[PDB]
């Protein structure tokens, strides 16, 4: 058995989005497919199952006229018109097959995300954290580099090859108005900093941006 | 809907002891053939839910026999042996009675230790957002447990609020840790106005909050 | 190897388990064996678990 | 209670060609189907 979805998919609130379900190993149209709603905070929340052989639906009684599912026979295909969208649905989509009463739910999927907004893909804007010029040299020092203003997801924010790994705080992305921002951190030892030339790279495959910056003291 | 409620919410639990987690139905969910039907989900970050108890008196192909499951015709309760480094994430409950079915709340479950040090630190913007017209004051508190702390934004001894971004991870596997940034974003022409900004730390292993200031002027 | 399907028609007897009327869930139990042979000469295994409704209306 | 009788025998043979002998005292109800409504109290055969 295997499944196969759709990749990333980001709209404009208020349109219409698509996402496929492809089945293979077993009998697609034999039995009852369900997706499933994680919103990327907390929760599990779903949405409903399929018989992908008969015209049977049934919906959450929370989630009523949001989507319409429908299923394929000869191509063993599930699809799910989905209604106007607003900024509160913007989650993650699961989908995995079950058989009530019985044996069920043995396999899932990889994972659908759908990044819902109005802003346009902008390149991500480098900017490092330097300390202050009056302060106390203690025995280690901590470490910052920002990445403001990217869209959509993710980045990859790392240290020069991998050399500085150990200690690394790389935290979720939390909005500010409609973007991004980002901050990786580590702690180094006092004695090498005034030494060693670190720079920290900035890896963004959707707009293909390459940037090392390097942090010098003051 | 047959709403569930997980108890605890949060069970921090040290490495190989025993911990129960309960799971209620608000109505009686034993169907009229002789059997209750509920599932047990286990998710880990980043990856699709797993399987390890489905009717309960029963177990999944492939689980160790570290989890069990038990309980009447109403409660139900989850128990694990040993906790190991695996183990780590959020179960799920899942009741397959009535229709439509529903999820449960999820159980977030990591590993406990004893108490940690806090480690402050403040970055006053660089050189570059000066240029750019911007100023990203970042506070970042590593290496703290539990999770019980505050961070307060002064500015010249008035309380701030506004522009204040709160993030944090999960706890890590190397060293079972918390860590927390607050980020300020200001114009630069508010840079230039005031005096002195000053981020502060209160946490219960730290009677006096940890005071981290640096003024504009000097 | 031989693969056939004859097409047929079917009468069951099942028992209605009628207590919550009208909507319900009725169970329908019916039974594949040869009469002829018994487990001494052939055996039977099904090749998938669930019954397959591509064709179904 | 219904008393329904069912006879059973040979056609074109007496008793001197074919003679009938019941191998069980009592109707066999191993694989029986309970249809909700009837419920046999007793099966009973005789040799005449
Ligand atoms: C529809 O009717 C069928 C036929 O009676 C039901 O199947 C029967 O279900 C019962 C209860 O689940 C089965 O009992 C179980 O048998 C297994 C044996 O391995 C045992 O491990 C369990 O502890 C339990 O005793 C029974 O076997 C089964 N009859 C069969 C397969 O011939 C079916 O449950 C009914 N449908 C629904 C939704 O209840
Ligand atoms: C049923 O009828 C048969 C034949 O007349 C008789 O022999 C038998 O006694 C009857 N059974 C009962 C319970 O009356
Ligand atoms: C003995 N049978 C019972 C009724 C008819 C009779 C009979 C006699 C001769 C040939 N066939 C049948």
């Amino acid at each position: 058995v295997q499944l196969q979805q759709s990749g990333a998919e980001v709209m404009k609130p208020g349109a219409s989005v698509k996402i496929s379900c492809k089945g293979t190993g077993y009998t697609f149209s034999s039995y009852w497919i369900e997706w499933v709603k994680q919103r990327p905070g907390h929760g599990l929340e779903r949405i409903g199952e399929i018989l992908p052989g008969s015209g049977s639906t049934n919906y959450n009684e929370k989630f009523r006229g949001k989507a319409t599912f429908t299923a394929d026979k000869s191509s063993k295909t599930a699809y799910m018109q989905l209604s106007s969208l607003t900024s509160e649905d913007s989650a993650v989509y699961y989908c995995a097959r079950y058989l009530p009463y019985y044996y069920a739910m043995d396999y899932w999927g990889q994972g659908t995300s759908v990044t819902v907004s109005s802003a346009k893909t902008t390149p991500p804007s480098v900017y490092p954290l330097a300390p202050g010029s009056a302060a106390q040299t203690n025995s280690m020092v901590t470490l910052g580099c920002l990445v403001k203003g990217y869209f959509p997801e993710p980045v990859t924010v790392t240290w020069n090859s991998g050399s500085l790994s150990s200690g690394v705080h790389t935290f979720p992305a939390v909005l500010q108005s409609d973007l991004y921002t980002l901050s990786s951190s580590v702690t180094v030892p006092s004695s090498t900093w005034p030494s060693e030339t670190v720079t920290c790279n900035v890896a963004h495959p959707a707009s293909s941006t390459k940037v090392d910056k390097k942090i010098v003291p003051r | 809907d047959v709403l569930m409620t997980q108890t605890p919410l949060s069970l921090p639990v040290s490495l190989g002891d025993q911990a129960s987690i309960s799971c209620r139905s608000s109505q009686s969910i034993v169907h009229s053939n002789g059997n209750t039907y509920l599932e047990w989900y286990l998710q880990k970050p980043g990856q699709s839910p797993k399987l390890l108890i489905y009717k309960v008196s029963n177990r999944f192909s492939g689980v160790p026999d570290r989890f069990s499951g038990s309980g009447s015709g109403t409660d139900f309760t989850l128990k694990i042996s040993r906790v190991e480094a695996e183990d780590l994430g959020v179960y799920y409950c899942f009741q397959g009675s009535h229709v439509p079915w529903t999820f449960g709340g999820g159980t977030k479950l990591e590993i406990k230790r004893a108490d940690a040090a806090p480690t402050v630190s403040i970055f006053p913007p660089s050189s570059e957002q000066l240029t750019s017209g911007g100023a990203s004051v970042v506070c970042f508190l590593n290496n703290f447990y539990p999770k019980d702390i505050n961070v307060k934004w002064k500015i010249d001894g008035s309380e701030r609020q506004n522009g204040v971004l709160n993030s944090w991870t999960d706890q890590d596997s190397k060293d079972s840790t918390y860590s927390m940034s607050s980020t300020l974003t200001l114009t630069k022409d508010e840079y230039e106005r005031h005096n002195s900004y000053t981020c502060e730390a209160t946490h219960k292993t730290s009677t006096s909050p940890i005071v981290k200031s640096f003024n504009r002027n000097e | 190897s031989i693969f056939w399907l004859p097409p047929a028609i079917y009468k069951s007897a099942c028992k209605i388990e009628v207590k919550h009327f009208p909507f319900d869930q009725q169970n329908c139990t019916m039974k594949f064996r040869s009469w002829t042979y018994d487990r001494t000469e052939i055996d039977l295994v099904l090749k998938s678990e669930v019954a397959s409704l591509d064709d179904f209306t | 209670q219904q008393n329904c009788t069912m006879k059973f025998g040979s056609w074109t043979y007496d008793k001197a060609k074919i003679d009938l002998v019941n191998m069980h005292s009592r109707v066999d109800q191993l694989d029986f189907w309970e249809s909700g409504e009837w419920v046999i109290v007793d099966a009973v055969g005789t040799y005449n």
